[PDB]
Parts: structure tokens; sequence; C-alpha cells
């Protein structure tokens, strides 16, 4: 056969009649504006296609003609800076091209644009006639000034160079490589074709020891997420799921960036492309905006359910290609609640068996076949280069309820979890994390890295949870029994970790000193609230019964010119750099002497 | 009751393919 | 404030929790209120 | 500390890693002294095809196990281009033994379409007529079945058995 | 010091308790190999066509 | 020029109703989503559009209810296309009822253009950000949770609460290029009477497109209501450039009306018995919404929905919360104690906060005295939480001001009064003197570069 | 005892849904056969025969049916049951979920065939757990510890600390010298696969581990058929090689979370939460295959890890496991908030067969009365905190100092330290030393006379 026709549609998915030699997965293409869609089910001489575009108006008598593919990417040079849908249509040459503002909803527009040309140079002893492997790269494209488009050969042929190009301007649909095999001589381009529901092939996976500097000073330090390692942030809605997220894209410590909108809203990804060409970084002594690095896969809610599936898929193999060069890759899905709830849709329409609260059954090994494809790994090809992708994956729970088959199955493969509270967004306590269920578990494997760089921050952090914790045994003390019997060794701890909700905890994102700190100003104003209960604590602890001592009511009036110095040791904007280690051992030094006084 | 009642109308497309 | 897992057995254990925690109080309520007839004809006396 | 514990580490390591390869040589050393025998073997199978008086007595069963096994009213039998006179006296021949286990009277042509390739040793193919079910009796695929079924006796009987059983 | 003792372990088992392995294995396959050979091959051309539950 | 010109069929061979649904046979090529009409055996017209199809077969639903549907008689006749509702610049003054047609004695309306009631999504690379800040003069709207032109916002209230009342407010006062479309889905008599005589008051019925859908009015028509509320806004915008002002009553009374009609389709409940596609079915009329590039002009959503027993966790405001950009709290506590629009803060955000403030278009202490008033209303909150403890004198200086402040907070920032508009300077202005009764240095959100101007006066 | 008929290969596939590919037209097909999948791209897959009727067969791929035409396809059936292909040669190596080797290594050579559904044994000819074994963990050894052959699951939370104490109990795994670990790796990560991989290569002990591993990236029927195929060369190497095992299976709860989607493929009617109806009987063939026989000298010991899901006991996994096992090994969340390694709450664990492998002649006089008097304390020491955050007694902060020094010095005991049965004690009864000798109720005055002054 070579084509299909209509049997029967209901919602996103559509039988099809006269489709026997069909597999699974294949792409087909339905309609008579041909709106592309997926088999996810055949029954004999009928197959029911998933389509990726709203079925509305497809009548029985249509043509469904298939292409014998899976749903792949165009992976390739022009893939930097663009916006794309689900099925990686770009979204700047869709309105450039109609002129409208909608979607048209049968448009084949190529992925990548085959008018633009760029400059291509050889890899640097890349003979003629000698031999190469899949996956090595062959030739360097500088797509931005920030990003080398290194050209790779796909991973699964390999053989003997005929003919390369010379350095110069070409097409992507030029012929640059020429590879002779046993059989046939193969010829290539600067594009490749790779099916998105397959992972890619990589040599051996490695341990994570670096560590993602995020900017945020409760992430940095409680709860630490290594590149190459996967998180999760739930929390309810209003919480600040997003602003961590653009807090994410905008200052990490990433080569590249991709952002996977998967149901999310359509004001929110027009904030993102007007506020980052304005966003310069340095990286070289050299600013430009993060606009180079930043590939935007964009889904909204009002864009098709089954376009879901795709959109997640799409955004880890643009982030798996991008590894293969050997660059720090990083990936925000957001929200996979909202890819689950696409599996729920396409799910009751197949008459299938649902698990807990209407999610199919096998909605454990999606998640664990997307979040297990990151991980900092040596990758294929010679010249011998080591990426990485990690994956920040939002969760939208309903509710506020992590007890949901989403979030349960997400725990079980996420290793970080970065719990947001709803009680602390409406106390304006931003981030909102709540560091008593949250945690994180590239502790261990993050240390060695601390005994190098940062070697006094590994007893900070377990002393900063552990008073973090007392305060929340003692918070419950104070509103049934009341704070007048209280004791001074813990009145001492209900102040320093209300002194750490403030400082340390929040910070404001909208302002020039807050809106990315890094690791010397986290670990430097943490060095001197911990050195500060530390020192309190032997104010109550060595005098404790004999002299008319230290009540600390003695240090909170006495001291309160310090304290406002710690009070106030966040302002430290990005104009000073070796100050903020001299202040922060200058306001220790007026810590130091008042013991004494 | 959802998975019940599934169960219930495929009782019966079962029956009438047999039927 | 939600407590522990729902959905059996954890409504009648709290339906026990919540009766004791009923007239706990208004054995305490008895008693708050016997101290203060105890202290009010102590003041006019 | 740091300067003696990993040295006695990395000599654990290394010793590990050399112990490893130990077992891992000696067991690779152990597929090729079972793979060339499957090619010695795979090479005793044509000079079995040579001689026809052992050849036909053979393809007279090997047919015979591939009609029986199928049970279908209407089979095709496929074999190599040079075995076509060879096992068409060997159909004819197990068409009235058909007859008199199976009640069932069958059909059995041989079709002319369709060969099999020369790097087949010798036997068999025999589809139905929907060219569905397929009954693979090529001497490739015989032996196979038997090497796999064999595997515990070519072990005990062409190396050392295992000083700790039952 | 112990560089040297770790690599006099290195020329101490891959060379003797490797080698002999395979080549005691490999002396006792060469008396064996025959008997299991005439034992496959009167295997390939034992063929007994029974069919079953009717 | 481009139309179609076969003539329609006209089936009278049904075959199977349970519910809702008239399973038709012997139909020839059926489309996805065809309008078809019913002519029922008494003369009586009724529409539906088909739900699905399989093969011969054509499963449509009925909007009218399904009673009286013969199985010989009845005659199914069918329409080529998809739903295109009439739709012109002239559908501005006129009271529609809950399908299509007009209620006050006027003619069908004439319709320059034919749009899809399920309308297109707009491209997220050309929809430009919405910046521009609307007047609304509540001083819990307009200075704690400014609301841009353009923005998504619903109003979280409950029954008894005077949602309807304040949103007629809103609707009143809000700042000659200013439309309103109005959709009234589940409404009582009084309240489809209340919003009728309202904007017979204010001369604003030459701009108002009220779409009254009453109770009694089946329960079907109620999904294709707010889908013809926002084509219609989506030709007064993006097609005629005015700023449409879309206010949808009772997005809870629509979801009833779509749970209803998904228990009859018997697939696949989400939470509560709401169906799975509940938040789609939320996001394609929530969606319609925002600023475009090439066209001046903008549509602004303003939703109503009671939320069933006072919970935010159930599934109405649930998932409204997700997919809006903002929130508005009407509190129940603060409307038993005679507080005007009784609104409390602390649940109602607006996520566009953030833009619609500064120096170039509002006044730059208001951005951050906001992050200061939610805290000193968040900290006094936990005060009257630990003031039905322990005692009314147990308190310290610092938390009898926090008591202070929040006696103060309700009735002066924030009840206006029904017919009182007051500017941001005057919101601002008055809420500048409810921090002037705090002393210095607890103030923790606002920098020292600010507060070294305001605080003196 | 072999098969020698050609076998037949079928072109006819009829159906595909999920894992599930329906066959039709099969002459006498036979259940829970093995089978070999042809792709049009010359993969091959392989799959168990779930359900027959008439001339249909149902089969279960295990590598996903992604790619699998309704034409193109071949299906070759072989004529028995999945028999694993076990010899002494699987110790010390590397397998995949179904049986494939991942350290670039042979395919075994196959000292025998064996059903990986195994046999059953005779109840009657099964010898009782006598022998203690000492893990060296003062949470095991003093309170709930395990017996030889003894069947006991950890049940963990998602989060907690259960791979660290996984390991922990291989390297402290010993007697009061061939003690083969048997590894079962299902639904795993890499960095927590690294943790397995690598933790028994830095010890030196992977000359006698059988490590199985079943990752998130492997296809997820393959976790079925992971520990009846873990189990039957543990089953090999303890009855027929007479050598002590200790099979380790992983993550119980992701094995059933497979279980799940094959049985909602078949549209079974379904249990509690989605799980099938025969979770019982299917958690109870792959955990009674333990204990150790009479006739022969090895024996064979489980700890089934697995996470129960939003910390609930009363979840399937966790409930069907305790009506099963011997007792339970809970590692709980709110300990390891307080810092503790390991953060076993020892209320709800317990051992079954601790009575009949502690006393004077197994390991000492005063094992059986001081993990009474610990529980005693402990237990009555828990419903006295919960009224002190909201006194009354000078004997309530006894208890209170019991608790603060319960977790702290007895249960904690950091990544490395292997506390001896000998030396769990003396810490135990220190913890007594609080109390006087008459509020130690349930030890009798024979025991509490040479045992409290020290
Ligand atoms: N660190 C922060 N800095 C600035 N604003 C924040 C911060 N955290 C939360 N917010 C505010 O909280 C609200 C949450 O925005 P949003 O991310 O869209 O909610 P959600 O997580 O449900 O998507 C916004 O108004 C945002 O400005
Ligand atoms: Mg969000």
């Amino acid at each position: 056969s070579t084509f299909g026709y209509v049997h029967g549609v209901s919602g996103p998915v559509v039988t099809a009649c006269d489709m026997a030699g069909a597999a699974m997965y294949e792409l087909v293409r339905v309609g008579h504006s041909e709106l592309v869609g997926e088999i996810i089910r055949l029954e004999g001489d009928m197959a029911t296609i998933q389509v990726y575009e709203e079925t509305s108006g497809v009548s029985v008598g249509d043509p469904v003609l298939r292409t014998g593919k899976p749903l792949s990417v165009e992976l390739g040079p022009g893939i930097m800076g663009a916006i794309f849908d689900g099925i990686q249509r770009p979204l700047s040459d869709i309105s450039s091209q109609t002129q409208s503002i909608y979607i048209p909803r049968g448009v084949n527009v190529s992925a990548l644009s085959r008018d633009v040309k760029w400059d291509f140079t050889p890899c640097k002893n890349l003979r003629v006639g000698s031999h190469i492997t899949g996956g090595d790269i062959y030739g360097i494209v500088n797509e931005n000034s920030l990003i080398k488009h290194k050209i790779m050969l796909p991973p699964r042929n390999r053989g003997t160079v005929t003919y390369i190009a010379p350095p110069g301007n070409y097409d992507t649909s030029d012929v640059v490589l020429e590879l002779e095999f046993e059989g046939i001589k193969e010829k290539f381009s600067m594009v490749q074709v790779w099916p998105v529901r397959q992972v890619r092939p990589v040599t051996e996976k490695l341990p994570a020891n670096h560590p993602l500097l995020t900017g945020q000073r409760v992430l940095d330090a409680l709860f630490p997420c290594v590149q190459g390692g996967t998180t999760a942030i739930p929390g309810a809605f209003g919480c600040g799921k997003t602003v961590i997220s653009q807090s994410l894209s905008k200052y990490s410590n990433s080569d590249v960036i991709i952002y996977v909108g998967c149901g999310e809203r359509g004001n929110e990804m027009s904030e993102v492309l007007r506020d980052f060409p304005e966003l310069t970084m340095e990286v070289d002594g050299k600013v430009e905006s993060i606009m180079k690095r930043t590939a935007l896969v964009a889904n909204t809610s009002n864009m098709p359910v089954a376009a879901r599936e795709a959109s997640i898929y799409t955004g880890i193999t643009l982030s798996e290609y991008f590894r293969d060069m050997g660059y720090h890759v990083s990936m925000m899905a957001d929200s996979t609640s909202r890819w689950a709830e696409a599996l729920r849709e396409i799910s009751g329409r197949l008459a299938e068996m649902p698990a807990d609260s209407g999610y199919p059954a096998y909605l454990g090994a999606r998640l664990a076949s997307f979040y297990e494809r990151a991980g900092r790994v040596k990758c294929l090809g010679n010249p011998e280069r080591e990426g990485s992708v990690s994956i920040v994956g939002a969760v939208s729970p309903p509710g506020g309820d992590f007890s949901d088959p989403v979030t349960s199955a997400t725990l079980g493969i996420v290793q970080v979890f970065w719990g947001l509270d709803k009680k602390l967004a409406q106390r304006k306590h931003f981030p909102s994390v709540n560091w008593l269920i949250s945690y994180s578990k590239y502790m261990r494997a993050l240390d060695e890295y601390y005994d190098k760089h940062f070697t006094e921050f590994v007893p900070l952090r377990t002393k900063a949870k552990e008073i973090l914790q007392e305060e929340e045994d003692l918070a419950e003390i104070v509103q049934l029994v009341g704070k007048a019997s209280l004791a001074e060794t813990d009145k001492i701890t209900l102040e320093v970790a209300k002194l750490i909700k403030d400082d340390f905890l929040q910070q404001n994102g909208y302002t020039p000193y807050d809106r990315f700190c890094p690791f010397y100003k986290t670990v430097g104003m943490l060095s001197n609230m911990i050195a500060f209960y530390d020192m309190a604590r032997r104010a109550v602890e060595t005098t404790a019964q004999s002299d008319n001592k230290i009540t600390w009511s003695i240090i909170r009036e006495h001291m309160g010119e310090i304290l406002y110095k710690l009070s106030s040791m966040k302002f430290k904007d990005p104009v000073k750099d070796g100050e903020a280690k001299i202040k922060a051992d200058y306001a220790q030094l007026l810590e130091d002497m008042q013991n004494a006084f | 009751f959802y998975r019940l009642k599934k169960i219930q109308e495929k009782k019966k497309i079962l029956k009438e393919k047999s039927d | 404030r939600i407590e522990i897992f729902p959905s059996r057995m954890a409504q009648t254990i709290m339906k026990a929790r919540l009766k004791g925690a009923q007239t706990g109080r208004n054995l305490l309520k008895k008693k708050s209120d016997a101290l203060t007839l105890r202290f009010r004809q102590i003041l006019k006396k | 500390e740091k300067k003696e514990k990993q040295i006695e580490q990395q000599k654990k390591i290394q010793m590990s890693n050399l112990m490893n390869q130990a077992r891992l040589k000696v067991l690779r050393a152990r597929d090729d002294l079972i793979t060339d025998l499957l090619n010695e073997a795979k090479q005793r199978l044509s000079k079995v095809v040579k001689d026809t008086t052992r050849y036909q007595v053979l393809l007279d069963g090997l047919v015979l196990q591939g009609l029986y096994q199928l049970l279908e009213p209407r089979m095709i039998v496929r074999c190599r281009k040079q075995d076509f006179p060879l096992v068409k006296a060997a159909v004819q021949k197990a068409i009235p033994v058909y007859k008199v286990a199976t009640k069932r009277d069958v059909d059995v042509q041989i079709d002319q379409e369709a060969y099999l390739p020369e790097e087949i040793a010798g036997g068999v193919e025999i589809y139905n007529g929907d060219r569905k079910i397929k009954v693979s009796n090529t001497l490739e695929s015989r032996l196979d079945l038997i090497a796999q079924q064999m595997m515990p006796e070519v072990r005990g009987a062409l190396f050392g058995a295992n000083a700790n059983r039952k | 010091q112990a560089a040297m003792g770790s690599q006099g372990n290195l020329s101490a088992e891959v060379e003797q308790a490797t080698r002999r392995q395979v080549q005691g294995m490999q002396s006792s396959q060469q008396r064996n190999r025959e008997r299991v050979l005439a034992q496959l091959l009167g295997m390939v051309c034992d063929v007994r066509p029974q069919v079953h539950p009717n | 020029r481009n139309y179609l010109s076969q003539p329609r069929l006209t089936y009278k061979t049904v075959s199977g109703v349970n519910g809702p649904l008239v399973i038709l046979d012997h139909v020839k090529f059926p489309r996805y989503a065809e309008i078809v009409h019913l002519t029922l055996p008494d003369g009586t017209k009724r529409s539906g559009q088909v739900l699905e199809v399989s093969g011969s077969k054509a499963v449509v639903q009925v909007f009218e209810g399904t009673s009286g549907i013969d199985a010989k008689k009845t005659s199914c006749e069918f329409t080529g296309d998809i739903l295109r509702t009439p739709v012109s610049e002239d559908m501005l003054g006129r009271v529609f009822n809950g399908s299509g047609k007009p209620i006050d004695r006027g003619p069908v309306v004439l319709a320059e253009d034919f749009l899809d009631i399920m309308g297109q999504p707009i491209n997220p690379q050309c929809r430009i950000y919405p910046e521009e800040m609307i007047q609304t003069g509540i001083s819990a709207i307009d200075g704690m949770n400014s609301i841009a032109r353009g923005q998504k916002i619903p109003i979280f209230s409950a029954a008894g609460l005077p949602h309807n009342e304040i949103a007629a407010q809103i609707c009143r006062q809000a700042g000659e290029n200013f439309a309103i479309v109005f959709a009234a889905m589940g409404v009582n008599m009084e309240t489809a009477r209340f919003f009728k005589s309202d904007f017979e008051e204010n001369g604003s019925m030459d701009n108002v497109c009220l779409f009254l859908n009453l109770a009694n009015d089946p329960t079907i028509e109620r999904i294709i209501t707010p889908r013809l509320a926002l084509t219609t806004a989506e030709f007064l915008a993006y097609q005629c450039e005015k700023h449409v002002l879309v206010i949808l009553t009772d997005m809870s009374s629509y979801a009833e009306a779509l749970r209803e009609v998904s228990a009859a389709r018997e697939e696949v409940p989400g939470r509560r018995g709401f169906p799975g596609y509940m938040y789609t079915d939320l996001a394609t009329i929530y969606e319609r919404a925002g600023r475009v590039e090439g066209r001046n002009g903008s549509i602004t959503q303003i939703p109503i929905l009671t939320m069933p027993n006072d919970d935010i966790t159930h599934p109405i405001p649930d998932l409204t919360g997700y997919i809006t950009e903002g929130q508005i709290y009407v509190d129940r506590q603060l409307h038993n104690r005679q507080i005007y629009p009784p609104i409390n803060v602390l649940p109602s955000l607006s996520r566009l906060m953030k833009s619609a403030i500064g120096e170039g278009m509002t006044r730059k202490d208001h951005a951050d005295v906001s992050n200061q008033l939610y805290a000193c209303y968040a900290i006094g909150k936990d005060v009257q939480a630990m003031k039905a403890v322990v005692g009314e004198e147990a308190l310290t200086s610092d938390d009898l001001l926090y008591l202070e402040f929040l006696q103060k907070f309700e009735r002066n920032f924030i009840a206006q009064g029904p017919y009182e508009n007051r500017t941001v300077y005057e919101t601002l202005d008055i809420g500048w003197q409810l921090l002037r009764i705090f002393p210095k240095e607890m103030l923790k959100r606002i920098p020292q570069s600010t507060l070294s101007e305001f605080y003196p006066r």
C-alpha cells in the first residue's frame, strides 16, 4: 500500500483503515490539509493514529499517506535563537511566510532554513582518505559569536573520506562529505535526521562532579544540583515554578540552554523572547545576549494536546545533539504535569484501563525514559570531548498535593527535589523552597569538589540545616505553650533561624543585587551567620549559671549595629568582587571584637 | 466505578462479537 | 494541615483522636471553670 | 593518610580490574574453542551434502519432518537450485506416507520462482499456501537447534566437569 | 616501592595464570574434539517426524 | 467567491439514542464537527454538533436536549461545514440568547464575516506581552493587584458573595475605544436582569454585547456560549482594533455543563468527576487574550467562578489558577463585616504586577510598597491567629501594631463604596498613610533609597 | 529429553497494543513459551506467551513493540518454556535485564538449563533457619537480627538512603567464607548503578557477585523476568553448588509497577489501586524461594528492597510483602531528617526469626531481654514525647533521655562501622543503665543481676 483511508475520528485519535504495512510509531499525514500524525496502535488492517494538530473537518473519505519514518527532528545549523513548536516547525518562519498571526494547521515549513548560508571550515587535518567513525567532528560552523556549531557525522554510519568541502559559505543542503563504504559511496550534508523516541548512542557514562551554579542562595547551599543531574520543581499555582526556571535560563554556568514549554502560557514564552536580547553575558571579555545560546520549544496550552508528547521528546533530542558537541547543555522542562495530562487524554480515547487517578499504567515508564536521558558523559567520536545534559523538570500538582501519581512517580527518578510551599508565597518569601521536605542526593558526590575550591562549606550546611531543623520543632512549642517558658539556648536559635529566613533564603529576583548572586557571596554571608550562632552559643553555654550573665537582651539591644551589618550583607551588587570577601571578614571583625565587649 | 464500568462495556462488546 | 495518609482506617483513627480531644477540652473547661469559681469567691473573701 | 590510603585503594582497583580481565580473557578464550567447533561441524555437513546416497535419505526425512509438523492442506517446499531434482523424488516418496499417518490428503508443489541462496548447506524451507507460516528445516537451522540443547553436554564432555555439584 | 610490588604482581599472574588456563583447556579440548563431533553429526542425521495431538 | 454550493442531504435514519447522543446510520462521509439540523416530528428545530464518527455511523449530540426524538419520523439534516457564528460590528448593543439568537425582538445579524467558534491559536512569536496598565479604581484591584490591558485574571468568589456586583463595577469604571462583551452562563433571572439594567444606566449599552444564557436554557448551550463570546471579541479586536473587555459569568457553571456532557460520553474522570481534558477546555477559552504585534486592539478577560464550598483546592479554582495570569480572591469573612469589595489580598496575586509598574508607567514606589503591604498583612494575620490562643494582653509592643494596622487596613484601604473610583495616586496616598502608623526599620521589604522620601510627610 | 523438531515461524500478527502482540492461525500454541520477533529492520526481540485461545496467542515482547509491523515481522516459536542458561561461571559478571552480558563478555556456557519459574519445594523437607547472620548494623543485630535463610525486606521511601545500607550489608555480611551475593537491580538510575557496580570493585568483592541490572533506559517488560531469572541462578548456587547466597532484589515496588502495565494492557479486572488481583501470588513465587533445604549444605537468604509510595505502609506493595515475608526493616523518613545513617525506625520493623537465632547457645544469654526492653522504653517513650510538646512526672524525663540517647548512640553508626553482636549488646545495656533496676519489667532478675552493674 502507499496510503490509507480514515475510518473514524474521535478527538485527537484517528482510526484509519486500509493500512497494512505500517509499523508502530510511523509518521503519517491525515487529511486534505495533511495534519501530521503518529501511529500509536494497530489492530489487523486498521491503525489508530494520534494527530499532532487539531482534527476538525476531517471526514471519513480523506486519504492518509504514510512515510515509513518515525517522528524525527532535523538537527543542524540554524537551530539556536529560533522558536519551534512540538513537531519542530519554526515559529519565526511561519509568521514571515503566511504573514498572519495564526498557525495555519497544515503547513510543512522546513525545520531549518534552506536559504541562509553558513561559513563552513573543515576540522584541521581531516584528510581525504582518512578513516572516520560515527560521531566525530569534521567541521566547525560559527552560528553566533558565542556558539560554534560543531558539525558531526550521524552515529549510524562510518567509512573513509573521499571528498570534503573547502572552507567557505554553504547552504544546509550542499554536499559537504562523501564517505566510501564496502558497497556504496554515501553523500552527506550539514543537517541530520534523528528519531526523537530513540536515545542517542554514546561511548560511556561518567559520574557527575561539577555543580550547576543556579545563582539562588537556598538552591546552591542546601540542595545543590550538578550538571548532568535531574531536578524536579513541584508546587501549587502562584508559587513561582517558572521564575526559578527563568532564573536558570538567564544565569546558569551552562554552555547552551534549551527551554521547553509543555502546556505553558502563551505570554510566558513571549516574556522569554522579549527580555532575553537585552540580557548580555560575558564569556571571554565580550558581551552578547543570551538568545545566542537559548533555543525555545514552545507548545502552549492552546496548541493541541497530542503535540505535548512531541515537545518534550524534541527538546531532549536537541539537548542530546548539543551534548555531542561537548557543550554542557541544560534543559528546563515546563511542565511535565501537563505532559502527563496528554498521556491521560490520549489513553482515554483508546479505552485503556487507567492507573491511580486517571493516568495510564505506563506513566512511570515514560517519565523514566525521559529523565534518564540526562547525565554527563564522554561522547562518541575521535576528538574526545565530554558533554552533559541537566534536566530541570517542573511539576504542577493539582491543589498543591504531593501525594499525586505524577509527583510520586517523579520522585523515584529525580535526585534533587525543590519542594515549593504555598504558605511561603502568601508571605512574600521568594524563592518559596520549603527547606524541610526538599532534599538532594548529590551531596556525598559534591564534597570532593568542595574540598578543592570552597574548603569550609560542608561543615557550614551541616549546621545551617540543623538550625532550620531545630526551629521547626520549637515553632510548634511557642504556638501551644507560649514563648515565655523558653530556654536561652533556644531563644538564640529562634532568632538566627529567623535571621536566616529573611537574609539567606529570601531573595528578591528583580533587584540588581539579588537577581544573581555568585557562590563566594553565598558562602560569604553563611560563614558569618553560622559563626554568629557559634559565638552566641558561648555567651550562654560557658557562663551558664554563676555570673549575672548575658540574657541575650543584652545582645539584642547592644549588638544591633552588627546585626544591621548582617541584615544588610546581601546588598553587594556585582561591581565589587574582591571587596565582598574583605567586607565578609570586616563584618566578622565587628563580630569578633564584641564578645570581648 | 470507571474501571468496573469499562469492563461492563467490554464484556458486552466481546459478547456481540461472538453474536 | 494534613497529618497522615487517607482512604482507609485513618478515618476511624482520626475519629478516635477527635473524640478524645473533644471531651478533653470539655473536661479541661470544667477544670478552668471550677478554678475560676474558686478564684471568684476567694476575691470577695 | 591521604597519601597512603589512596595508593592502597588504587592498588585494590588495579588488582580488581586485573583479576576481572583475567576472568574475561579465559572466558572469551572459551568461545573460540566452541565457535570453531560449530564452524568445523558446519564444514562437515557440506560433506554429507556431497554423497547423494546419504544426502537423499537425509532429505527423505528432512522434507518429511516439514510436512508432518506443518499439517496444511496446501504446502510449498522451497529448496536450493541444485537439489530441485533431488527433493522432487523425495517429496513423491513422502506423499503416500503422509496419507498413512494423518488422514488428511495434502498437496506439496515445489516452487520455481524462488530459491534458497547458495551459502546454505542444504535442507528445505517448507511454507504453506498463504506464504505466512514457515518451517525452516535447513542445515544451518537444524544444527543450531541441536547446538543449544547440547550445551551442557559439549561443556562437560569437552572441558573438565565442575567439582561442586549436587 | 608499592608500585614495583604491584607491577610485580602483574608479571606474576597475567602470563602464567591466564596463559596456562587457556593452554590447559586447549589440550583437553583437543583430546575430546572428535568424540562430540560424531555425537553432534549423529544428531543432525536423526530425523523422526512425530505429529502430536492430531 | 469561495463557498460550497452542493445541496445538503437529509437523513431519516437515526439508530441509537442514549442520553443526549443521537447515533445516525447510513451516513456518507461524515466530518468530525459538523452542525446537523434535527427536525423533530412535532415541527421542533434542534441543532447539534457531531461528536465522533466511525465508518458509516455518526454520533451527534443535540444542543437543546433529546426529549421527543423518534426513531422513524425524525429527519436529521446535515450541513457540510463546522460551526460558524455570524459575527459583525453591529453585534454591539444587542442581547443574544445562549446559542446565537437575539432576545430583544431584533433581527438576525447580517454578519460581514463568518468565523470559526473554535478559533485558531495565536503564534507565540508574534504575541506581544501586555504592558499597558488599565485603571479599575478599586484599590484592591488597581493598587495592590494591578492588571494590565490584555491580562487574563479571574475573580474567585462563592455563592452569596457579591462577585457580580463588583464585576459590573469594573465593567463600569475601567480606563472612547473600550468595548465590552459579556457572557452569562447559568445565571439567575435576577442576575441576568441586574446586568441588563446596569448597562441601561451608564449609556455603556452602545459598546456592550451581552450574551445571556439563563438557568432554564439547555445545558449543552453553555458549552458554546463562552466560545461565541470570545470569537465575537476576537472580531472587535484583532480585526477591527478596539480594546474589548470579556467577562464570563459563572465559569464554575460552565464546568458543571462540561462535567455533565462528559459523563454522558462515559470517558476518563479526573478529580471530583470533572473530565480528563478539563484543563484543555478551560484553556482554549482562556488563552484567547493578550495583544498581538500588528494590531492596535486588545482583549482582556475577567472571568468569574464560584468555587464550591469555599475550597481553593476544588478543581474549578485550581485549574484556572494554573492557566490564567493571576487571581482575585473575594473573602467571605470580610463580606460578613460589611466591607465593600470584600476582597482579601493574601491569596490574590496578579502576575503582571512586575511589568505594569515603574517610573515610566506609575510612580516607582508603587511596585515596592506592595511587597511591604503584603508583609505587614501576612505577619499581622498570624497575630490574630496568636490572639485567639494566649490572650489579648500577652502581646508585645511589636505585635500590637500588627493588629493596629490590620484593623485599619480593611476599612481604609478597601471598601471604596459601590460608586467611587479612586486612581492609583489616590491609592498610594491612602496606602502610604497605613504604613505611617508603623515605625521605621520594620519595613524590611523597602530599600533605604526609596524609604527616605515617602516616610516624612 | 531434548526437543529436535524444527521450529515454526509465523508471519501472521494481527494486532499490537502497548507491550502485546496478538497472533492468529497458530497451530497448537503452548502457554509460557518463548518467541523470537524478527523485525523488518532485522532486530531480534523475545517474548513470553500470556494467553492462548484456539488458534490465537497474545505474546508480550520484552524490548517494546516500537517498530513492529502487521505484515513484515516474523515471530518464530520456540517450543518450550523460557529456560535460562545457568552456570557456575555466572558469578563475577554483570548481566542486563533479561539475560545478556554488559561488560563486553561472552554468553554463558550453560552448565544446565533451569526453568525461570523454578519448581516448588516440599515443605516437609525444608530445614528451619537457625544460624544467625551478623550484618554489622546495630539497628539490625541489636533489635531485629536476621537468620541465614530468612526472607526480610527493607521498607524504604523515595529519597531515603536505602542503597547505602544495602551495600553496608554486603561488606559486613558474615556469621557470628563463600558468601556469594546475587544482586538484582530493577528500575535503578545509572547513578545508582554506579553506586552498586563501583562499590563491589572497591572492596574487591567482585569475584563472587552476580550483579544483574535493569536500568530505566531498558524497557519495562524485562523487569518482570528479572527476579525470576536472578533467583534461579541463586537457586543453582545454593541448592546445586552448596554455596551460601544472599540475594538482594532491588526496588520491588518497581517490579510491581511493571506488573501493572502488563495487567492493564491485558484488560484484566484489577485489584486495589490498579494492581492486578494476582499480585499476592506473583509476589509469593519470588519471595518464597528462600530458606535452606535439609538434604544439602547451602542456603539462600533474601533482602528485597522496596520503596513505599508516599511513605505509606498500607500501600499494596508493602502490605502483601509483609504477609509473605518474615518481617520488615522500616527505614524511616523522620529519622533521616534528623541526620541518622541508617535511619531505621525500630518500632514497626520486625523479624519473626529473631526468637530462634539468639540465646545462650547461639550468641549470649542477654540478647532476648535487652531487645524487648530497648523496644519497651522506645515504645513507651514515644507517646509521652507527644504529650511533652503539648512534664507531670519526674520519670517522664527519664523516658525522653532514652529517646535522645537511642537515636544518636545506638542506631546511628556511620557508613563504614561494623559492630559485632558482642559489641552491640554492650551499647544496648548502657542505654538501660539510665533506667533503674525496678523499671525494667520485661527483664527477669536472673538475667538482670550480673549484667546491670558494670
Ligand atoms: N524569586 C522571585 N523573584 C521575583 N518574583 C517572584 C519570585 N518568586 C516568585 N515570584 C512571583 O510569584 C509569582 C509566580 O509567578 P509564576 O511562576 O507564574 O507562578 P507559577 O509558578 O504557578 O507559574 C509571580 O508574580 C512572580 O513575580
Ligand atoms: Mg508556571
